[PDB]
Order: structure tokens, then sequence, then C-alpha cells
RNA sequence: AAACUUUCAACAACGGAUCUCUUGGUUCUCGCAUCGAUGAAGAACGCAGCGAAAUGCGAUACGUAAUGUGAAUUGCAGAAUUCCGUGAAUCAUCGAAUCUUUGAACGCACAUUGCGCCCCUUGGUAUUCCAGGGGGCAUGCCUGUUUGAGCGUCAUUU
RNA sequence: CGUGGAGGUCAGUGACGAAGCCUAGACCGUAAGGUCGGGUCGAACGGCCUCUAGUGCAGAUCUUGGUGGUAGUAGCAAAUAUUCAAAUGAGAACUUUGAAGACUGAAGUGGGGAAAGGUUCCACGUCAACAGCAGUUGGACGUGGGUUAGUCGAUCCUAAGAGAUGGGGAAGCUCCGUUUCAAAGGCCUGAUUUUAUGCAGGCCACCAUCGAAAGGGAAUCCGGUUAAGAUUCCGGAACCUGG
RNA sequence: AUAUUGGCGAGAGACCGAUAGCGAACAAGUACAGUGAUGGAAAGAUGAAAAGAACUUUGAAAAGAGAGUGAAAAAGUACGUGAAAUUGUUGAAAGGGAAGGGCAUUUGAUCAGACA
């Protein structure tokens, strides 16, 4: 009975969706995400799990703000406006 | 040969820069030389094709033919001539795509800016 | 068409608020039509236009506040320079260039001389 | 459309962020009409539908082809 | 150096009717089950992966470096050798070929080529140019696209325009006596370059 | 189901919208290279794990 | 003698070797020093006339402002006034903005689009009830401000 | 002898056809192999002297991919059962309708729900794949439509339990404690007729919060209506809470 | 003065050449598996140009046969070349419980050379 008839009773989730990473790794009774670590202020990760790091580092998403720091740096963090010219 | 440290002979880097050039850059790669006539006339060898220019095909199968440029199809690195087309089996008609380096410019469409360009290259006008 | 910002910036505060309403009415009516017509690109330009009006309105109100804070300690955090978080807390040049009483006396009396070898 | 001819009701797609109060008033203001009550539901494509019933003074049909549709 | 090895694959051990290489575990994807790490596996690591700490340069005793370049210089006289080496010098008056010092002062390519022609290079210059071919390798797409012979080697005592006037002509190389390089003196380790010495250069030799 | 949280309905909605064939006009664009929709999903061939 | 089997060849299948390609990978080397409470990295959901991706963006949503260029964009439709011009563009540059719901994530919660409090303002006959608009309220710690506690403790009242 | 790549050279071959591939046609070598012809093909490639190695396969229950004999074979046999005719359609053992024969037998093969699914619901179109015969049918494919609440649930309460906070451990990630060795907080109105909310009484010391779609719990019913919703819409008639 | 398998920007190689090179040359950390931590692929090439096959004909259709385009369909969105295993047809041959091989010659088929 340990095989398939037991599998018939598999209809309750141990994890739902994680707010911080959206992964369906938020263990309900434990109230913590098995992937990202939420609600722990820090983010879960480990040096023995490189591929996982790779799967989640900076650059694997939008970079809504960091994107632009280097242009900005390149120009000395100029402020103001650009004037005019001709042609 | 190359002599500067900010220029690359690398073939890989070249082809990339070609094929992924932005529209603004393709404007200049799409340059046709002027006609022997126009070249004396303006003292200046080539210009980036613009639309309503008048042009002569001097290469390939349509060699000899002439017309007004109808679009610079920058996306395709190709220029269509309003007058040079494929008629079909179903008699529908279709632009042939031509390459600026295989044309010669025969009348320029002129702007303030076009003239400004020609001057900037140290050329002269009529 | 599409309204131009350099012409918006000459309207009064209150003119722009109404052109914004005018635009919004149009966009309302445009979407009503959109679902009768097979295509309706005109809508794009009316809704870029709304952007532009808002852009110009926020622009002017900002420019106002900016000035009436210009040249005092303490101005709203979003008119302060952004720079970088660290840059933001680096020592000011005055703070950095700060030199000890004892030290400037030294710098003064014995400063690195310019000299040369030959004769 | 039928609710509009038969029920004196105006069906609208409405901001998800908005409640029956905000739907009610805005229909009232954008359309010069009087609203009886406002039923709402979330569509299965993540948009909100408002079943707006006008009062008996108004005639949704008339009112709908003076916003422009039909 | 991480390549071949980015798996958590294990052997399945024996008794499963199947070889014993490690195998990608898990499932649902076609990669799982597959041979891992081994140098005979698709996507394995290679055998004895190449390492950057291989020895690339070589040290030759300075003295013996000189025996060779000296040797190489002496052969640029011996005209049989020069002939043997490619190099079209039946036309050329005598060997060593020594041209006037006025050469070092030539600013302009076309004049440099004219000079060269007048002293007998012509036929050798033409042999480059006639010999440009597409490299047969995969070389042709690692920045080695074309191939061609070597021309004459003009040696000066003082560059007063001569290196730039010759810089753009196919196959033609320059050198200042004071240096003087085995790679150029005996291209491909075959003796007998065709050298054109300026007088100034030729006497500094001693 | 049958009584869901709004978060789930939302996902549910987003996944209905994604469940459509490739828009055939894309097939015509210069350099276009997408043959068909290669991320299509079916309710009885792949469960969506919420 | 056929059929059958086997062998070879031609043509046709199956299959995707081989050869030639390469906007990728690898390794070397040179220059440089810039994430975040001024809300980062990451998540979710959305946004195009006609998109499911990838790429971009954020209800101002494949973009707004500015600036340089100087006439395209293109799969179709479109605008059409935008072409000797404050001016085309799925262009480049980018200094100004917008930036949903979230995240160290900060009013409390969160398998909830769940539940307070304070200020300004508008509507409902309203300081108190309801509703709309805007602005706010985490924690440790530093300097300072104000209001305080303790026979810890000084002096001073008559 | 043979292969990738490098220096030199033959001013080597080549779109008037490189390379590759095919060929019980030719020729050289004892051999590794080398050369030609013919067919096919379409953009590059070779000889010689040297340099260099990720350099030669039949096996490793070798790795990946492809292919066979087996073989039109095992099989497609549990759940009593099917039949006539019309209609439609290129096509009907299998679709639709009519007729007949049976079945489940209300401990249901009926009428609804919880978990779980997530659009499968409904309509129109429609057969390439899929439903181990079939297909005109479908939970398939294409395009659309559809889920209406003061009273139904959530939301509120507490249960086992979970878990912030003054604190105490721990190098630290963190662990312990939940009223615990803490200066832990808000209500009723009085006081105001500068004036809006400061102080004048007194109380209350209960010390977070999360945790039930079966526990506790304010209140709605009947008739009608849709392709597809209904204690939610329409009609009528109530009731609860707050103001 | 030193370090640097990260970040930004550059120049390179006696490096790999689509089963190789990073896992990923592509909508690749995707699709897919797993309650979870994690695991994690396959997959590039018509042609200069779509000129992507009008039109007729047989068919219910898919398609076939013509025609047409093209330097070529012996390039037809199954698309450059297109090996081998393995398959169909055609031609030839052999076969009394395997086949294949060695020396030798008959027979059939086939072919080089030398002669002048
Ligand atoms: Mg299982
Ligand atoms: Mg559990
Ligand atoms: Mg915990
Ligand atoms: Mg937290
Ligand atoms: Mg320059
Ligand atoms: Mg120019
Ligand atoms: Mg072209
Ligand atoms: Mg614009
Ligand atoms: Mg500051
Ligand atoms: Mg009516
Ligand atoms: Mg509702
Ligand atoms: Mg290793
Ligand atoms: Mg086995
Ligand atoms: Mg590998
Ligand atoms: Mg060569
Ligand atoms: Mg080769
Ligand atoms: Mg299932
Ligand atoms: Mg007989
Ligand atoms: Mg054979
Ligand atoms: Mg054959
Ligand atoms: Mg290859
Ligand atoms: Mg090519
Ligand atoms: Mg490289
Ligand atoms: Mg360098
Ligand atoms: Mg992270
Ligand atoms: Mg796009
Ligand atoms: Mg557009
Ligand atoms: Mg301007
Ligand atoms: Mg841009
Ligand atoms: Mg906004
Ligand atoms: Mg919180
Ligand atoms: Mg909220
Ligand atoms: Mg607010
Ligand atoms: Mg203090
Ligand atoms: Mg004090
Ligand atoms: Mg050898
Ligand atoms: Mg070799
Ligand atoms: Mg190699
Ligand atoms: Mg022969
Ligand atoms: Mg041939
Ligand atoms: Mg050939
Ligand atoms: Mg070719
Ligand atoms: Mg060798
Ligand atoms: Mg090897
Ligand atoms: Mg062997
Ligand atoms: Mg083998
Ligand atoms: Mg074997
Ligand atoms: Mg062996
Ligand atoms: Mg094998
Ligand atoms: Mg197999
Ligand atoms: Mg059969
Ligand atoms: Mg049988
Ligand atoms: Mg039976
Ligand atoms: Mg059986
Ligand atoms: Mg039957
Ligand atoms: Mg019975
Ligand atoms: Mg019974
Ligand atoms: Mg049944
Ligand atoms: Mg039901
Ligand atoms: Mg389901
Ligand atoms: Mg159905
Ligand atoms: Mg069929
Ligand atoms: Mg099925
Ligand atoms: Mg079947
Ligand atoms: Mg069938
Ligand atoms: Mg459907
Ligand atoms: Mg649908
Ligand atoms: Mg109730
Ligand atoms: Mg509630
Ligand atoms: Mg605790
Ligand atoms: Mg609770
Ligand atoms: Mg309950
Ligand atoms: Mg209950
Ligand atoms: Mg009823
Ligand atoms: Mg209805
Ligand atoms: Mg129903
Ligand atoms: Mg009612
Ligand atoms: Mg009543
Ligand atoms: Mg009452
Ligand atoms: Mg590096
Ligand atoms: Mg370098
Ligand atoms: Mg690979
Ligand atoms: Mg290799
Ligand atoms: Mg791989
Ligand atoms: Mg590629
Ligand atoms: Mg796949
Ligand atoms: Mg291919
Ligand atoms: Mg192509
Ligand atoms: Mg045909
Ligand atoms: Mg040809
Ligand atoms: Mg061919
Ligand atoms: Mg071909
Ligand atoms: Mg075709
Ligand atoms: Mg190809
Ligand atoms: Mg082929
Ligand atoms: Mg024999
Ligand atoms: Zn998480």
């Amino acid at each position: 009975g340990k095989g398939t008839p037991s599998f018939g009773k598999r209809h309750n989730k141990s994890h739902t969706l994680c707010n911080r990473c959206g992964r369906r790794s938020f263990h309900v009774q434990k109230k913590t995400c098995s992937s990202c670590g939420y609600p722990a202020a820090k983010t879960r990760s480990y040096n023995w799990g490189a591929k996982a790091k790779r799967r989640h580092t900076t650059g694997t998403g939008r970079m809504r703000y960091l994107k632009h720091v280097s242009r900005r740096f390149k120009n000395g963090f100029q402020t103001g406006s650009a004037s005019k010219a001709s042609a | 040969a190359k002599q500067s440290l900010d220029v690359s002979s690398d073939r890989r880097k070249a082809r990339k820069a070609y094929f992924t050039a932005p529209s603004s850059q393709r404007r200049v790669l799409l340059s046709a030389p002027l006609s022997k006539e126009l070249r004396a006339q303006y003292g200046i060898k080539a210009l980036p094709i613009r639309r309503d220019d008048e042009v002569l095909v001097v290469r390939g199968s349509k060699k000899g033919q002439e017309g007004k440029i109808s679009s610079v199809y920058r996306l395709k690195f190709a220029v269509q001539v309003d007058k040079v087309t494929k008629e079909k089996v179903n008699g529908a008609s279709v632009p042939i795509n031509l390459h600026p380096s295989k044309l010669v410019i025969t009348k320029l469409h002129l702007d303030k800016d076009r003239k400004a360009l020609i001057q900037r290259k140290g050329g002269k006008l009529e | 068409a599409g309204v131009k910002a350099y012409e918006l910036r000459t309207k009064s505060k209150e003119q722009l608020a109404s052109q914004l309403v005018d635009l919004k009415k149009e966009l309302a009516e445009l979407k009503v039509q959109k679902l009768s017509r097979p295509s309706l690109p005109k809508i794009k330009t009316v809704r870029k236009s709304i952007a532009c009006v808002l852009t110009v309105i926020n622009e002017q109100q900002r420019e106002a506040v900016r000035q009436l804070y210009k040249g005092k300690k303490y101005q709203p955090k979003d008119l302060r320079a952004k720079k970088t978080r660290a840059l933001r807390r680096a020592l000011t040049k005055f703070e950095a260039s700060q030199v000890t009483e004892k030290q400037r006396k030294k710098q003064i009396a014995f400063p690195q001389r310019k000299y040369a070898i030959k004769a | 459309m039928k609710k509009v001819e038969d029920g004196n009701i105006l069906v609208f797609q409405v901001s998800m962020k908005a409640n029956k109060y905000q739907i009610k008033k805005a229909v009232k203001e954008l359309y010069e009409v009087d609203v009886l009550k406002v039923n709402t539901l979330v569509r299965p494509n993540g948009t909100k539908k408002a079943y707006v019933r006008l009062t008996a003074d108004y005639d949704a049909l008339d009112i709908a082809n003076r916003i422009g549709y039909i | 150096e991480k390549a071949g090895h980015q798996t958590s694959a294990e052997s399945w051990g024996t008794g499963r009717a199947v070889a014993r290489i490690p195998r990608v575990g898990g499932g649902g994807t076609g990669r799982s089950g597959q041979g891992a790490f081994g140098n005979m596996c698709r996507g394995g690591r290679m055998f004895a992966p190449t390492k950057t700490w291989r020895k690339w340069n070589v040290k030759v005793n300075h003295n013996e470096k000189r025996y060779a370049t000296a040797s190489a210089i002496a052969a640029t006289a011996v005209a049989s050798l020069v002939l043997a080496r490619g190099h079209r010098v039946e036309k050329i008056p005598e060997i060593p070929l020594v041209v006037s010092t006025d050469l070092e002062s030539i600013q302009k390519t076309k004049e440099a080529v004219a000079a060269l022609k007048a002293v007998g290079a012509h036929s050798d210059l033409l042999k480059v140019l006639k010999s440009k071919k597409l490299r047969a390798g995969k070389g042709k797409y690692r920045n080695r696209r074309w191939t061609q012979r070597r021309g004459p080697l003009v040696v000066y005592a003082e560059d007063n325009g001569i290196v730039k006037a010759l810089r753009n002509v196919p196959g033609v190389e320059t050198a200042n006596v004071a240096s003087l390089n085995l790679l150029q003196l005996a291209p491909g380790a075959h003796l007998g370059r065709f050298v054109i010495w300026t007088e100034a250069a030729f006497t500094k030799l001693d | 189901a049958a009584q869901k949280s709004f978060r789930i309905k939302q996902k549910m909605a987003k996944a209905k919208k994604q469940n459509r064939p490739l828009p055939q006009w894309i097939r015509l664009r210069t350099n276009n290279t997408i043959r068909y929709n290669a991320k299509r999903r079916n309710w009885r061939r792949t469960k969506m794990n919420i």
C-alpha cells in the first residue's frame, strides 16, 4: 500500500508561494521559504550551491536601478540639463 | 595597417558591429558614391543615401537602370528604387532591394542640412 | 499630431489642467470607438499626449519648489543630489582638507621645494 | 448589451483598484446619470466588471448610444 | 576548469544492467540518466584538460642566440642560399646588395618603391602580391585570413622616413642594424633572406 | 479551488491569457524566427504548481 | 521456373555523418572603481492599433522630458503634416520625470488585495457616523530640543 | 603511413567547379596508405622542408544519437448488451433523432459539495495530432461568451500551537522567555465659549500578534429568469448592524 | 610597489568549431521533473533575392500530375552537402540442415597497357 494507493491521498500542500521570491517554497506550518529564507532579513544561499546562486544573482532580473549607475558614473554624476547647438 | 590601440582588426567583433548596428549608424554605412558629373559638381566623393535622391545602378543585373530612391530600408541594409521592380507570375509587383555601393547618385535631394553636410566635407555646390 | 512640450511650457497652470481634461475626454471616447473599428492607432498619440502634459505639469511644480528651497540647509530629500549612497556620505571637501593647527605651521615653514640637478 | 436594453444597466470594465463607491460616483460624474446600485465582479482575466443600474428616470439604452456604442 | 563537472551525478553502481559511469540524477528531462564527468561522455570533462601553466616560452642561451643570428646574417650574402629561399634575385647586380644611405631619408611610399625597384627588388616585390591566397586552415577565422610570401628586408642605420615609407608595401620588412632579428633573417628557419643594406647600415655592422 | 484567494485567481487569470496560439503576423517579420508558440500549456498535460 | 534468402549496382527511401560556415564559447592581457532607508539585488502583476515569448517599460507603462543626428518606421495598417525643419526615427545620447504590488522593507498583519490610528481637505443636514482626495505613524543608536522621574542629591523659602 | 593547427616555400589547385560524398572502373606501395577516371556537389583547398598536439578505435554490461531481426507477432478478452430506421456528412459498427432491448436500483451509473484542478463550464467553427478500432463526436483544436451578495463564506473570536517586545544566552547565523526580574497603556466626559483641545476628577491595569472556508458567530426568503450565474440578477415580501 | 575565476570598458590567441566550446551560438538557467532543498535538456545553415510555385487538371481534403520561379527544385519553409546501419523497386547471380574465408583454375561480366 506504500506505493500508488498511498499516493491517492496526496492533496495538501506543504509549501505555498513565497512573497519574496514567488517560488512555492513557503512552508506553511513553518512560515519560512525553503529557497530564499523569508521572512529572515537575509537571503538564503550557500557556497556549496553555486548553480543556485547563479540562478538568482544580480543580473538575472531587470536591475531597474543598477542598470544605469555606470553611465551615471561615466559622466561624473552630472546634474542639470544639456544646452543647445545647431544643424 | 591598423596603428591605434582603440581599433580592432578582429573579424568577430567586426561582423557583430555590422549586423547589430543601430539605424543611426546604418545611415552612414548606406553610402553611394556620386556620379562623375556630381563629383566635379560638388567636389566630394560619397554621401549616405537619403530618400528622394535620383540614382543609377552600375552593378549587377539591373545595371543601367535608374530611378528615384523610394525607401532606405535600413532594417535590411538595402534600398528600394521607385522604378526598379520584379513583376510576378500573378503580376503583383515587388521592390528589388539594391545596395547603395552599387549605385551612383545622379541628383541630390537638398536640405539646409544636406548642403551643410556637403560644406562640412569641404565641397562646393552649384 | 501630438502636443509639443515646448508649447505646453507657455500655457498657464490652469490651461494645462484643462487640456489634460480635454485629452482625457478624447481618450475616453477613442476607446469607445476602438471596439467598433478594426484598428485605432490614433489612440497612441492621444495617450502619449497625456504623458507629455503630466510631464510638463510635474516639471513646473518641481521647478517652483526647487527654487523656493534654493540656498538653505534642508531641502526635500528628492531634490537633494542623488549621486551614490557612499558619495553622499563622503567627507565634504572642507572637512577633508581640514589641517591641524600644528600642521599648517609645518607645511608653511618647510614645503616641498622645487629643485633640479645639473649645477 | 441585453442588460442595457432590458435591465437599464450599464456594463463597464472598471479599475481593479476601485470600489463600489468610486464606481458609483464616477459613472454619476462622467455621465450625468443617477445610479440605483452597483454590482461588481472580477472577470477571469483579471479585470473588473461593473453592472451599473441607473434609476428609473434614466434610460440606459439612450444613454449608451450617447456615449457612442451600439 | 569547471567544465564537465557542473553535475551532482553519481554512479548507479552495478546490478542495474548498465555501465558504471556516474549519471545525472533526477528526472523529467533527458539529461537525467546520462553519462557524466567521463572523458568518453557527451559533455564529459576532457582527458587531462589543458592548463595555462603549460610552458609556452623557451629560454635559449644568449650566446647561442647570437651564433644563430650571425650565422643567419652570413647566409644573406651566399646568393645560392637566397635563391633557394624563394627570392627573385637573378636580376640583382651583386650580393650583399648595398644601396645608398639616401634611402633612410625617403618620406614617401611611392618613392620608396621606386628606389627598391631600381636596385633590383622589382621581381621580388611582384612575387608577394602575386602570392596572396586565402589561408587553408580554420586559421582563416582566427585573425589569420590571408597568406603570402616574404619580400625583401631593408636594413638602415637610421630611420629618417624609410620605415614609414615602406610600412605599407606587401612583404617588405625593415630593421635597424643594431637590433637585427633571426625571425626575419631566416624566415621559417630557412637561411638566406634577401637583404638590402644601406651603406650607413652596412658599415655599422663591424 | 472553488473558493480561492485573490492571489491565485490572479495567477490563474495571467495563465489563461498566455494560453493562445502564436499570432500569425509575427511569422512575417523580417528575420522572424519563431515558428509556433513553444510555451503552450494544457490543463491535462502539465499542472502548474499553483 | 517463381516466391523467399543472400550478394553487388542504379534510382528512390530512412537517418543526419561529413565538408564548408560562426553576431557563441574559452583563455590571456591592458584601463578603470560606481549597489542600497534619496528604498538596492530579487519577486509578482501588468503595459503595444493588431503580442504568446525574448527584450523594454510602469496606470505618464516596447515609453514621457532633455540633448545630438537630420528623414525614417516597416509584418500589415496608420499618421499623414514630419521634411531648406525647435524636426522622422523599434535612432543615438541621457543630465529631467513618471516609477503599480512587493522585497533589508518600516502602522499591524499576510495561504487575507485582511485590520487600525493621526493630520488637511471635499460630499453626505456632521469635532464624534459614512464616503472620496492628499499627507503621515517600524527598530537600535548619536548629537541636540522639550516634557519629566527618583529623600541620588545641593542650596533656598517663612 | 594518416589527422587538426603553426613558420617557410612552389608567384601551387579552384565557380571554365575547392572541399566533401558515391563507384565488385584504372594505377603505384609488402603495408599503414597514395594517385586517377566517372557521378554528385557548391567555396574553398593541397605538395615539399620545418613546428605543434585535445592526433588514428571494434570491443571498455563504454557516452550520445540513429537503426534492425524479433513482427504485422504478443496482444487490444474484468466491470451482463445490444438492435432496427431516418437524418447528416466525401465518408457512419461508433455522431444526432426516433423506435426497441437492457442497466444502475436510491448504501445510485441519481441530485450536490470539501480538498485538489483551473476554464475543463457554455456557444459557434472544426479533424492535422490526441481519445492504443473509428470519428462527421470530445474534457481535443480555433475563435468567442460566462462567475452580480448589507443577510452565503471569508473577514471577527479563541483551540492545540505559532511568535514580536524590556530582557538573558550565543563567536555568530541565532537560541531562550510571552507576562517573563520592564517607568509597558486608553476610555469616558469634564474643563473651552482667546480656541481649539491644553488639563481638571476618577476609574481600567486587561501587556502584542498569527493560528478553524467542519469549532464559536448580527441579519433573506419564496416565484420567475440564462447557451452558460444566481439564497448574488428580476419581481415581491422581510430582516440585521451602524448612523 | 602587492592581490584579484567578481563588476565596468578595451585589445588579443599555433584555443573549440554545434555530440566540440560555458549547461545555454537559438523565446536557456528556458521547457520539463520534484512537497522541498535542488535537478535541468534537446534544439544553428532554402536562395543573391521569396522570385515561397500564378494558372489548368484529378481529389472530400492533404495532396498528385502539369505549368510556372530560379544559376540549380539533383535547393520546395520536410528546405546546403546529404555517409553508414537499415529499407523499397529494377537488373544480374547463387542457394539439398547457416553464411562468410585461403590456394588454384573453368565459365560469365568487365577493363588497363603495350603495339604500330
Ligand atoms: Mg510519487
Ligand atoms: Mg504539514
Ligand atoms: Mg523559524
Ligand atoms: Mg521580515
Ligand atoms: Mg581616427
Ligand atoms: Mg561622410
Ligand atoms: Mg543587401
Ligand atoms: Mg515623439
Ligand atoms: Mg542628505
Ligand atoms: Mg427600457
Ligand atoms: Mg462580489
Ligand atoms: Mg575539476
Ligand atoms: Mg542490457
Ligand atoms: Mg564538454
Ligand atoms: Mg598557402
Ligand atoms: Mg579541413
Ligand atoms: Mg492527473
Ligand atoms: Mg512450365
Ligand atoms: Mg560497395
Ligand atoms: Mg545508390
Ligand atoms: Mg563541421
Ligand atoms: Mg556563408
Ligand atoms: Mg574570443
Ligand atoms: Mg593588451
Ligand atoms: Mg539575491
Ligand atoms: Mg518587441
Ligand atoms: Mg509602431
Ligand atoms: Mg533641436
Ligand atoms: Mg532607443
Ligand atoms: Mg504616476
Ligand atoms: Mg512587517
Ligand atoms: Mg494592503
Ligand atoms: Mg493613503
Ligand atoms: Mg537624549
Ligand atoms: Mg531637563
Ligand atoms: Mg608525417
Ligand atoms: Mg599535421
Ligand atoms: Mg585541435
Ligand atoms: Mg591510370
Ligand atoms: Mg567530375
Ligand atoms: Mg569536387
Ligand atoms: Mg554558396
Ligand atoms: Mg613534422
Ligand atoms: Mg584523444
Ligand atoms: Mg582497433
Ligand atoms: Mg565503433
Ligand atoms: Mg562492438
Ligand atoms: Mg582491441
Ligand atoms: Mg557502441
Ligand atoms: Mg536504442
Ligand atoms: Mg497492421
Ligand atoms: Mg494476434
Ligand atoms: Mg467479456
Ligand atoms: Mg489479456
Ligand atoms: Mg457500439
Ligand atoms: Mg435491474
Ligand atoms: Mg442495497
Ligand atoms: Mg460512468
Ligand atoms: Mg458541482
Ligand atoms: Mg481540473
Ligand atoms: Mg462540454
Ligand atoms: Mg483525421
Ligand atoms: Mg486526450
Ligand atoms: Mg485511435
Ligand atoms: Mg484518425
Ligand atoms: Mg477552446
Ligand atoms: Mg476561451
Ligand atoms: Mg452570516
Ligand atoms: Mg471585513
Ligand atoms: Mg521567540
Ligand atoms: Mg485570527
Ligand atoms: Mg469560522
Ligand atoms: Mg465556523
Ligand atoms: Mg430560483
Ligand atoms: Mg445571464
Ligand atoms: Mg449551474
Ligand atoms: Mg431583490
Ligand atoms: Mg420593497
Ligand atoms: Mg436603529
Ligand atoms: Mg579576467
Ligand atoms: Mg595585445
Ligand atoms: Mg553543446
Ligand atoms: Mg576535439
Ligand atoms: Mg549540453
Ligand atoms: Mg549563430
Ligand atoms: Mg522541448
Ligand atoms: Mg540543417
Ligand atoms: Mg537564409
Ligand atoms: Mg506539383
Ligand atoms: Mg554559375
Ligand atoms: Mg547544384
Ligand atoms: Mg542544394
Ligand atoms: Mg512551398
Ligand atoms: Mg547553408
Ligand atoms: Mg537536403
Ligand atoms: Mg580467384
Ligand atoms: Zn522565497
